[PDB]
């Protein structure tokens, strides 16, 4: 009974730990789907025809 | 059955179903983040 005892007295602090970690990661998934739609709006604004062609004599890389 | 011990240990056997619960929404939620991250 003394380690059934011990994992009891655990679960008490541990329940707290996973209910403030779904909350934190709920709202940061909400706002990781709005920054990709805020930030292409304005790639396809510059993205807009018509644009000049070229080709890449050499990548300094 | 007569025992009060396994009325206390009860009630944590529906806290630990319920970290199996959460279990599979934390780790699916965690890993849209780390892909939205390399997007952004």
């Amino acid at each position: 009974t003394q380690e059934l005892q011990t994992r009891a007295k655990l679960l008490d602090n541990e329940i707290r730990i996973f209910r403030s970690e779904l909350q934190r990661l709920s709202h940061e998934n909400n706002v990781m789907l709005e920054k990709i739609k805020d930030n292409k709006e304005k790639i396809k604004n510059n993205r807009q025809l018509p644009y000049l062609v070229a080709n890449v004599v050499e990548v300094m890389d | 059955e007569q025992e009060a011990h396994n009325k206390a240990l009860n009630q944590f056997k529906r806290k630990l179903l319920e970290h199996r619960r959460y279990d599979d929404q934390l780790k699916q939620r965690r890993q849209n983040i780390r892909d939205l991250e390399k997007l952004y």
